């Protein structure tokens, strides 16, 4: 399951900046 | 009303700027996860857990300690609604819309579970870590303060809001229907009787009291029986985040910083979208799968959560769409006037599109209905 989370961090954070 | 970056931009600076040093330490088993972390961060003072997660993973060789952090807010999200607490339910099959349970009282010291879960999510905020719990966008609501709509009915119990629609929308003198101001709750075989007004044990409701009574019962669903519990959330979140920080944001909003993005493949979105009244080639569809295309996926998942309620996808992608009956699709639809804009029924996944003119037309007023209602 850390596919699932992480793959959240890195959209969430190309969006930001 | 200004964007998503500068409210994240203004809310981190609060985190940064009232942070204490150094670390709190934070040591947890697979399998003792919840009861290892209810009894280390309920006997923490709130304003500790404001200083750095140094989590332990017992049994593993600790080294990325941002992993692990992302790893523990991830899992005790998951581990909170284990049916062992009795602290949540679903107001649907297949976990669709949680929302707490109110016969919580059963687990004898739920308010300090609560208030363990409120300092538990002002932690995922305060770290900028994310969490899965799955709360809905009603719930945001409370916490900015925000009082709950009709709208907001239709995407927690669609049955419930086709009385009030049926109410609102009929002379119920000529169906002859006796209300009165009251409302019954049967939590653990007890039933019980609320008063919505003063005396309303004994008020019809007719067409006059009756855009009155709609007022009352619609808060009365969103407070019946979940009154303590949620007094509990919020105070032990106050105590670690105030909850003014959250001013500026709205419930889509506030989902993005707790539950973060994922890109959205629409090759699945689209071919995992059915209609009615509609082709998938009406110049409507070809026009509105285009404007979707050149979003960025801020406003795609913005998209998502005018549509489906969330920002969450289910781990099958968009053919495991849920919605308050069990599986159902993405749907759009012939449904408004030309004058009108994008609404839409969450408990159907529904998108009513009114056959628009121009794409000119339809890529200025979907972003407008998307960004601005709800
Ligand atoms: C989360 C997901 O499904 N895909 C995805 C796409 C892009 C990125 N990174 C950037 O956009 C910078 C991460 C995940």
């Amino acid at each position: 399951d850390p596919a699932n989370w992480e793959c959240r961090y890195a959209a969430f954070n190309c969006f930001i900046q | 009303d200004r964007s998503f970056r500068w409210k994240y931009h203004q809310f981190r600076f609060l985190c940064h700027s009232n942070a204490l040093p150094s670390h709190v330490k934070i040591s947890v088993s697979r399998q003792t996860l919840f009861e290892d972390s209810f009894q280390q961060i309920m006997n923490m003072k709130p304003y500790d857990l404001r200083r750095r997660l140094y989590i332990i993973m017992r049994g593993e060789e600790g080294l990325d300690y941002g992993g692990i952090a992302r790893e523990w807010f991830f899992l005790l999200s998951h581990e909170v609604l284990n049916p062992m607490y009795c602290l949540f339910e679903y107001a649907g099959k297949n976990n669709y819309c949680l929302q707490i349970n109110p016969a919580s009282s059963i687990n004898p010291d739920h308010l300090t579970y609560f208030r363990f879960i409120g300092r538990f999510i002002a932690m995922a905020l305060y770290h900028g870590k994310f969490i899965d719990t799955g709360f809905t966008l009603p719930f945001y609501k409370r916490m900015l303060n925000k009082r709950p709509t009709l709208k907001d009915l239709e995407s927690i119990d669609p049955e419930f809001y086709n009385s009030i629609v049926w109410i609102k929308e009929n002379n119920l003198e000529e169906c002859g229907l006796e209300l009165y101001f009251i409302q019954d709750m049967e939590i653990l075989g007890k039933v019980t009787t609320h008063e919505l007004k003063e005396g309303g044990e004994s008020i019809r409701v007719t067409e006059e009291n009756k855009e009155e009574y709609i007022m009352l019962l619609t808060d009365w669903r969103f407070t019946r029986g979940v009154e303590e519990q949620t007094k509990a959330f919020l105070d032990g979140f106050n105590e670690v985040a105030p909850l003014e920080w959250l001013r500026y944001f709205d419930e889509k909003e506030l989902e993005l910083m707790l539950c973060g993005m994922q890109e959205i493949d629409m090759s699945d979105w689209q071919k995992s979208t059915i209609y009615r009244h509609y082709t998938k080639n009406s110049k409507q569809i070809q026009w509105f799968w285009q404007v979707v295309k050149e979003m960025d996926n801020e406003k795609r998942i913005r998209l998502l959560q005018f549509v489906t309620g969330t920002c969450r996808l289910p781990v099958g992608g968009f053919a495991e769409l849920i919605g308050s009956n069990g599986p159902q699709k993405f749907c759009i639809d012939k449904v408004g006037k030309e004058t009108w804009l994008p609404r839409s029924h969450t408990c159907f996944n529904r998108l009513d599109l009114p056959p628009y003119k121009s794409y000119e037309q339809l890529r200025e007023k979907l972003l407008y209905a998307i960004e601005e209602t709800e």
